[PDB]
């Protein structure tokens, strides 16, 4: 099996990766970085998500459409991966690659709460300066910027982690062990998943958002029922 | 008998209608004024009463 | 109906008819921009009924201890009181949620109706002499309200908040020489405090409330007193009033406005949240957050913060921080705002007593000078918010901070003129319309050829027809033939079907005589008043 | 070659704004229906410029 | 001394703009039908169209075309005079176009419900770019009769507000127009 | 044909003011609500003629990266940007604008009408065409930049899987206005 | 408007001749540059371009039968057989920069995808296309 996975990674990386990673994965200068050493990982994250190939250099290449399937994700993640190894992906007990299950620690069909309290302290100190208090988003310098949470899997988020995208730090296994990644996983998952009970959210931003719905359309609401009550004249 | 619009032109029953889909008596746009209208009129009868305004200087 | 007892009584101890019949006949006048202050003030009222509400389950203490309560995905977690209390007013009681998120809704429509209200001062002219007290009055009412926001804000010690304490806290510290001291003294020692929730919440339920309501009743005693303004119009003069009696119209169209805006505020707090204090967690001095804002009447101050360079001063062994130009800056704002009607005295060279109200279109200067500032304003707001605006549009931040700089220079320069043109270009249509009357729209070919406009004369013609031109008397100029009620309905009825005849011709018989009738009252009015003018 | 006369065709319209700004409130003032004598099309038979609704006669 | 006859403007403006609107919708047709031929290369197109709910779509389709006849009911009415018959149909036809809609709305609900999608086919991504555009011109258009029924509330009768009313019958009939043109391609042939 | 009387007490209409003796205050507000057609004309001419001096701008920058080799200021990216957007701004926001400006001023004169049949459509076309091209040009202000895919937007160059900055949904916007 | 209404069916033959050649062409022709098949884009532009053609022929020539001779149409008009009303035109609107702006608003929205830029920018479009259709019939103020 896992040298006709190998054969068809190559094969597609012949046609998609080659001009900016070169023939050998050592790179091309200043098209794209060596692959040599970046893992299953790295590759499932770039693919899958679809920030890979990249089309044009800028601040930040940008989740899209995804270019190859799941499967072909593979086959280009086997082949790299024979290039010096990373780190790999995380496959459950029987041997499917790992999705609902890593939705915290004590996962049995639903989310426990215990998991969610302390993924939300362990994502408020590693990642909510980017990502903004569950994950819609931030602002980083020159054009920059931390994702909105939302469209990744549990996968992506634990790859993610590892790998170190773009301007995104890397979290080894040894920094945050494999429980608090899955607790932060639980947070991510139960504030992306469940409605706010005060009503519409408006976006969740924060202050900005209640401002401009209250201090545009709020005023201007009781402004038309004060020119309705009042005299024109 | 059936109901006119008291701001209805009168006309020639043998003329078909004031306006129709496809044909008018006018080259633009009716006016919303009625054209039976003839305007100008006096300024009495606008109804306007021109404010006379001082104000302390 | 027992009334003649009960009045008996009353005037007979209190000798009441007098006074009580000078108050229901006083009037008012009916422009729908002075309704705006009543917003603020109903907002005010909803503001104190929900806040005692909510000082019935909140524990201002700043002890730590551990969350067991409804809110399971904090249980086990170690925070303040103060939060903990909040937690529970949000999940514990019963409609708690709902009155939070409506006093919460409720601070910023005060805020911002206190501001419009603001601008239809500004813009009208109505600080002019013998009202520059109740402009002193109003402007420390926002000043207050504001700080109240942001003590209210404060309480609940959630991370977002406690953010924003540190910040004033390191604010205060780098004032020179007082920084330090002053500091000690609000805090009562390092930041955070034992005593700081506490002191933030009697100046939040008692101290800055009283200040507020002592000074809504001077204002609206002051307003009360000196009779309410006036635009221009027909028969209103600056020795008048013209406009309704209390009983019965302005009072039930009063409170009818305060159900509108009690249900308004009401239905806010159902359908939209406004400070979900469960997602930010206990305030913990190391962590943060990217989007962390203030509140919107606060942003301004935030976007200073941004906007002022790295202009830092190294003398010896002190320093002055550089956001010390910031608290320089605000302070000249504030002190700007409190001081226009002194410096427009100074520079128009009017010190005269006014009762009749400008329009906007006939001040340029002030209402340049008004929309270069709302520009500046919203520019340091815009800018306070600015990584937001960047990760939602997709602007650099880096050009999101030069904008800011760059921008509170040229935005007010290029607002001024442009506000300054369009004020000329709407006077300028006036005097088109005093002069040739009012387009009619109607075009007309004569038989040499010519197209001419019909235009419909406001006042009288001269021989040849056109208008003897009026003169211009501040008030508004109608410039449609639907203003002066040529397409006024001509069919009287329901939707479905005509009302009869006897009823419909009686009805416009009648509806056309009141016209004339109210026409020749306002034209007698006028009138007198040129002849008390002799 | 092209890029030389490239920068040389953006200059030419450095005369053309001059020229714009200039006679738009400086020019020589047109007393005649049409200045250039021959026009042929109806917009000649009106003045310079025409009134606000084009035609005080028409011909 | 009677006046001469002339073309009514402001239809002869609005037959235009609908020439130009039918324009719009012969590139959506296009992008159907090459669809429909990449589709019909492999047999896939009809294992699409196995979706389809042909007696319901007939149903919105009577509705449709029973409200173009309402609203040139009212147009006799305007063109006579008569405000009351014209308050009548339009709202009738209002009625309708607002059943048409949900009578769509609840199509897209269940076509979604087992499977079809704008992403989960060529098929749906076609269907629904078609159907969806049609719908919001359907909804302008009854947002356009209440638009006429307030001008008629508000301002007198004259013939300047029937020239109104026409003119937002012939926008109707387009849209009635496009859905038969649309049904026949979408659900018949196929 | 017939022939008027020669009438009594006449004297030719008076000829309108040129250019250049303007009040302040005389157009700001005119121009945001004028359905004058020669008006709007002249702001159609005007606008027209400021957008091509931005795309030519953009052309002139071309023309100077050709001039040696290598790549001397700008980068693939950036000159990509450069030709889409000169290509874009020279035919649909200088060309069409300008055709219809002439149109709205002239036509009327040339066929004896006092008016055009909808003046306030043609005010809504003249803003609806600057705001195309603003919203056109916006794209120069993301980080990323405007669209480079030529002006003819060629697919699955288009698509978002191969061009997927904000740019590319900006000129889109920008093309429909216009 | 007998020419304009006649003129509109030389482009509607031709178009019509047009998309029938191109159609069977497309689909028997052989040529080493090209695969044989119906090209389906310009056989459903060419026949509905010929309906638009003969949307507007159709349309103008059933509306010239009953208009009389105007004498705009008419060789030997003198110049006041056309006095009197000419027709109502708009003096003055703002709600056309007004539409503009809403479109605008909704534009961006569409761009970023913003889901409440989309819902305020269509709120706006009704509002002032609303407004501009109710611009000469707002009532006069009864206070
Ligand atoms: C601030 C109040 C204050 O200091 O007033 C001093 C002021 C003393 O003025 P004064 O020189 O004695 O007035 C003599 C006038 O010639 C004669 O009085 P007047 O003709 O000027 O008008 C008096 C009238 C005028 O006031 C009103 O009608 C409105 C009420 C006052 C203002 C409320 C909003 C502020 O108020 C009254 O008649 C008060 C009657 C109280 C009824 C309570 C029954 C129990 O007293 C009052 O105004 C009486 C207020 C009594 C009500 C208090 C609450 C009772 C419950
Ligand atoms: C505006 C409201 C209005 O006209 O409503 C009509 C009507 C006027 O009331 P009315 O019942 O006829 O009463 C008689 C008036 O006194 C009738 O008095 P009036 O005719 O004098 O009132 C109109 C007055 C009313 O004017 C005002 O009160 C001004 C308020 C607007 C504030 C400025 C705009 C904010 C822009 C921020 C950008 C950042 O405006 C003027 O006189 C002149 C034009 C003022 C606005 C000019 C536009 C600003 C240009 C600057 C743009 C910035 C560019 C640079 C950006 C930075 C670059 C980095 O107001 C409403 O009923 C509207 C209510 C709200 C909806
Ligand atoms: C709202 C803002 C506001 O209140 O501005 C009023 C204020 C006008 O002053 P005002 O106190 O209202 O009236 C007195 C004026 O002197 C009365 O107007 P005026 O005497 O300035 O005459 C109109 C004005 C010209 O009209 C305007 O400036 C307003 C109409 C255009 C505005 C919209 C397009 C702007 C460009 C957008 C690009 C993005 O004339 C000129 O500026 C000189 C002639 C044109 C050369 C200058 C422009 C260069 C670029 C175009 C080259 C064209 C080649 C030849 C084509 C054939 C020309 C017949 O400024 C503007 O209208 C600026 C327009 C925007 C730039
Ligand atoms: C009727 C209701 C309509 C008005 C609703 C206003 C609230 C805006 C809102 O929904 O914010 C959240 C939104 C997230 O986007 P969403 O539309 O949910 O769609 C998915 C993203 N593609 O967020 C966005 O799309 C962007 C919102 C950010 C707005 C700008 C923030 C930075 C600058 C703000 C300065 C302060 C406010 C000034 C306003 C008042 C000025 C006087
Ligand atoms: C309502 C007013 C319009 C507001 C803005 C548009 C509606 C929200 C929207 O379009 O959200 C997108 C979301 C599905 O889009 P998504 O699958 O995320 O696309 C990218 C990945 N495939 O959308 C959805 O899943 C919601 C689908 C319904 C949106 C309502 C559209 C209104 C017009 C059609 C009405 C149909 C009859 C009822
Ligand atoms: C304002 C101008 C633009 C018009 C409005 C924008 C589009 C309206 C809503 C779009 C969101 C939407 O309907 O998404 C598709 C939706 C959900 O898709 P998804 O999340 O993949 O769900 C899979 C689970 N079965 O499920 C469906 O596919 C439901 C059917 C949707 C029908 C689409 C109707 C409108 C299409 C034409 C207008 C859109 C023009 C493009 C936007 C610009
Ligand atoms: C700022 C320095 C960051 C911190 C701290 C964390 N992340 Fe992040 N993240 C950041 C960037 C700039 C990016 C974009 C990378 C790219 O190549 O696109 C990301 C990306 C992610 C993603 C991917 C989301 C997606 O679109 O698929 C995830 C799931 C993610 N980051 C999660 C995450 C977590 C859980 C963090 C705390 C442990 C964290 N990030 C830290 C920037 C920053
Ligand atoms: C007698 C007057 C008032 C009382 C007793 C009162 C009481 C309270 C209390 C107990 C809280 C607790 C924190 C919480 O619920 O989260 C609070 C919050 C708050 N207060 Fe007040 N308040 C009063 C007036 C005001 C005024 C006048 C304003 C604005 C000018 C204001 C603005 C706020 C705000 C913005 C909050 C934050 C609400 C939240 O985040 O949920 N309050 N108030
Ligand atoms: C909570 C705060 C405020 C309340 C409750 C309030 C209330 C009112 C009310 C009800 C009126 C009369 C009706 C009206 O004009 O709307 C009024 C008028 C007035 N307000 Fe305020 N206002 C407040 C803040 C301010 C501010 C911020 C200013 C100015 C900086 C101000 C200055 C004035 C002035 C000068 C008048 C007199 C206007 C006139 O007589 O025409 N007020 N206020
Ligand atoms: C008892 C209190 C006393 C005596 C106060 C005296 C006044 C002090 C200052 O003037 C000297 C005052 C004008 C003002 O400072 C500009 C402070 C309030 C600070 C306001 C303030 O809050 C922020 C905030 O809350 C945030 O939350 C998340 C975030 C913030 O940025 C990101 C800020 C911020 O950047 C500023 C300036
Ligand atoms: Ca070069």
């Amino acid at each position: 099996d896992d040298q006709a996975l190998i054969s068809e990674g190559k094969d597609l990386y012949d046609v998609a990766c080659i001009t900016c990673h070169g023939v050998n994965l050592q790179g091309v200068e200043d098209r794209g970085p060596s692959l040599v050493g970046v893992g299953e990982g790295a590759v499932y994250f770039q693919v899958h998500s679809g920030r890979m190939p990249i089309l044009r250099n800028e601040a930040q290449a940008e989740r899209k459409a995804p270019r190859y399937t799941e499967a072909q994700t593979l086959a280009i993640a086997a082949y790299v991966a024979a290039n010096g190894g990373g780190p790999g992906l995380v496959y459950n007990e029987d041997g499917t690659l790992a999705m609902e299950e890593l939705r915290g620690e004590n996962y049995d069909g639903q989310i426990t709460s215990a998991d969610v309290a302390r993924g939300g302290d362990l994502f408020r100190l590693n990642c909510a300066s980017c990502h903004n208090f569950t994950g819609r988003g931030g602002a980083l310098s020159s054009g920059k910027y931390a994702p909105n949470l939302d469209a990744a899997n549990e996968q992506e988020i634990y790859q993610a982690m590892l790998t170190g995208p773009q301007n995104m730090p890397k979290f080894s296994d040894r920094q945050l062990s494999a429980d608090e990644k899955k607790d932060i996983i639980a947070f991510i998952k139960s504030t992306k998943e469940t409605p706010s009970p005060g009503g519409y959210s408006l976006g969740s931003l924060g202050p900005v958002a209640e401002g401009l719905f209250m201090w545009v359309f709020g005023i201007l609401v009781l402004v038309a029922a004060a020119m309705w009550i009042g005299s024109r004249s | 008998k059936h109901f006119v619009d008291p701001a209805w032109p009168e006309h020639n029953p043998a003329d078909g209608h004031v306006v129709t889909e496809l044909i008018s008596k006018v080259a633009g746009a009716s006016s919303p004024w009625g054209d039976d209208k003839e305007f100008p009129v006096s300024a009495e009868e606008t109804g306007y009463v021109h404010p006379y305004t001082r104000i302390n200087r | 109906m027992s009334l003649a007892t009960v009045g008996n009584n009353l005037d007979s101890r209190y000798t009441m008819a007098s006074g009580i019949r000078r108050q229901i006949n006083k009037v008012f006048p009916t422009h729908w921009s002075f309704m705006l202050g009543e917003i603020a003030l109903y907002s005010f009222i909803v503001l104190l009924l929900t806040g005692v509400y909510l000082t019935l389950f909140f524990d201002p203490s700043i002890t730590k201890v551990i969350y067991d309560g409804g809110y399971l995905p904090l249980n086990g977690v170690e925070m303040s009181r103060a939060y903990a209390t909040a937690l529970d007013i949000s999940f514990e009681v019963r409609g708690g949620l709902f009155i939070r998120q409506m006093h919460h809704w409720a601070a910023l429509l005060f805020v911002v109706s206190m501001l419009v209200h603001m601008l239809r001062i500004f813009f009208t002219g109505a600080f002019r002499r013998p009202r520059e007290a109740n402009w002193i009055i109003g402007v420390v009412l926002i000043i207050l309200g504001m700080a109240e926001g942001f003590m209210g804000y404060s309480l609940p010690d959630d991370l977002l908040s406690g953010v924003g304490l540190r910040i004033m806290s390191a604010i205060i510290v780098g004032l020179p020489i007082i920084g330090t001291w002053m500091h000690w003294l609000i805090f009562g020692g390092d930041f955070p405090s034992d005593l700081m929730l506490d002191r933030f919440y009697i100046a939040h339920v008692l101290i800055i409330p009283a200040i507020l309501l002592g000074l809504i009743a001077a204002h609206l005693a002051l307003v009360w007193y000196q009779k309410h303004t006036q635009f221009p119009g027909a028969g209103r003069t600056e020795n008048n009033v013209i406009g309704i009696r209390i009983m019965p119209l302005f009072a039930v169209k009063a409170v009818a406005f305060g159900l509108i805006v009690f249900g308004f505020l009401a239905l806010l707090a159902g359908v939209t949240t406004i400070n979900a204090i469960w997602n930010l967690g206990p305030y913990n001095p190391s962590q943060v957050s990217a989007g962390s804002q203030p509140d919107v009447y606060m942003l301004w101050t935030d976007g200073a913060a941004r906007v002022m360079p790295a202009w830092e001063l190294y003398l010896g062994n002190y320093t002055i921080p550089a956001v010390f130009w910031v608290a320089v800056m605000l302070g000249i704002l504030v002190v700007l705002l409190v001081t226009y009607p002194f410096i427009e005295r100074k520079f128009t060279g009017d010190d005269a007593h006014h009762n009749l109200l400008q329009r906007p279109r006939d001040v340029p200067v002030r209402t340049s000078l008004g929309v270069m500032a709302l520009v500046f304003y919203i520019l340091l707001t815009v800018s306070g918010g600015n990584d937001v605006y960047a990760m939602q549009f997709h602007v650099s931040l880096n050009a999101m901070t030069w904008i800011g700089r760059i921008g509170l220079i040229v935005g007010p320069a290029i607002a001024y003129f442009i506000t300054y043109r369009l004020c000329i270009g709407l006077q300028r249509s006036d005097r088109e319309v005093l002069e040739h009357g009012i387009e009619t729209g109607i075009i007309k070919q004569m038989p040499n050829g010519a197209f001419i406009e019909v235009h419909q004369p406001l006042g009288p013609v001269d021989d040849h027809g056109h208008p003897i031109p009026l003169p211009y008397a501040g008030a508004a100029v109608p410039k449609q033939m639907n203003q002066l009620g040529y397409a006024e309905v001509e069919t009287r009825g329901g939707f479905f079907g005509p009302d009869p005849e006897d009823i419909r011709a009686k009805a416009k018989e009648i509806e056309h005589a009141n016209h004339i009738e109210e026409a020749n009252t306002l034209r007698a009015l006028n009138e007198a008043n040129i002849e008390r003018d002799k | 070659i092209s890029t030389v006369f490239s920068f040389l065709l953006g200059l030419s319209v450095i005369p053309f704004i001059w020229n714009v700004f200039k006679s738009w409130r400086y020019g020589e003032l047109v007393t005649v229906d049409d200045p250039w004598g021959y026009g042929n099309s109806l917009e000649w038979a009106t003045s310079c410029p025409p009134p606000r609704h084009n035609f005080a006669s028409l011909p | 001394v009677a006046a001469l006859n002339r073309p009514n403007m402001v239809s002869v403006g609005t037959i235009v703009f609908l020439s130009q609107e039918l324009m719009f919708f012969a590139g959506l047709f296009a992008m159907y039908f090459v669809s429909r031929a990449n589709g019909l290369a492999n047999g896939s197109w009809g294992e699409q169209t196995d979706h389809l709910n042909v007696p319901y779509a007939l149903l919105i389709t009577v509705i449709l075309v029973s409200s173009s006849v309402t609203c040139q009911f009212g147009v006799f009415a305007a063109e006579r005079g008569d405000v009351y018959g014209l308050r009548k149909w339009f709202l009738v036809t209002i009625i309708l176009g607002s059943i048409f809609v949900i009578g769509q709305g609840y199509e897209y609900i269940t076509l979604v419900g087992h499977g079809l999608t704008i992403q989960s086919s060529v098929y749906g991504s076609a269907f629904f770019i078609t159907t969806g555009f049609h719908a919001l011109h359907v909804i302008a258009g009854v947002m356009a009769f209440v638009v006429v029924l307030m001008r008629i509330h508000k301002s007198k009768f004259t013939p300047a507000q029937a020239t109104a009313a026409m003119v937002v019958s012939y926008y109707w009939h387009f849209v009635d127009v496009v859905w038969i043109g649309l049904f026949i391609t979408i659900y018949f042939i196929q | 044909t017939a022939v008027a009387p020669r009438v009594d007490g006449h004297v030719a209409p008076q000829r309108p003011e040129p250019t250049g003796h303007a009040r302040k205050g005389s157009k700001a507000w005119l121009m945001m609500t004028t359905t004058d057609h020669k008006q709007l004309g002249i702001m159609y001419i005007i606008m027209s003629f400021s957008f091509f001096f931005l795309g030519g701008l953009m052309a002139l920058l071309i023309r100077a990266e050709l001039f040696t080799p290598g790549l001397q200021f700008l980068s693939n990216e950036q000159f990509n940007q450069l030709f889409t957007m000169h290509g874009t701004v020279m035919l649909l926001l200088y060309g069409t604008p300008i055709v219809w400006g002439f149109a709205n001023y002239v036509l009327p004169l040339q066929i004896g009408a006092p008016d055009v049949a909808f003046p306030r459509l043609n005010a809504f076309g003249f803003w609806i065409t600057t705001v195309g091209g603003v919203a056109m040009l916006t794209g120069f202000l993301t980080p990323g930049g405007a669209a480079d895919f030529g002006w003819t937007m060629y697919s699955p160059l288009s698509d978002a899987i191969h061009s997927p900055g904000l740019g590319s949904d900006m000129w889109i916007v920008g093309v429909g206005a216009t | 408007m007998k020419s304009s209404a006649k003129l509109m069916y030389g482009p509607t033959v031709f178009m019509a001749a047009m998309a029938v050649i191109y159609i069977f062409a497309t689909m028997h022709v052989s040529d080493g540059g090209s695969v044989k098949g119906v090209e389906w884009v310009g056989s459903v532009a060419l026949v509905l371009s010929a309906g638009l053609t003969l949307m507007l022929g159709v349309y103008l020539h059933f509306t010239e039968v009953r208009v009389d001779v105007l004498p705009e149409d008419w060789e030997e008009a003198e110049v006041a057989d056309k006095a009197g009303t000419l027709g109502f035109f708009s003096p003055s609107s703002i709600w056309p920069a007004a539409m503009s702006g809403a479109v605008g608003f909704l534009a961006f929205g569409v761009v970023y995808f913003h889901y409440w830029m989309i819902a305020v920018g269509l709120m706006l479009l009704i509002f002032t296309i609303t407004k501009l259709n109710l611009q000469y019939g707002v009532p006069k103020e009864k206070h």
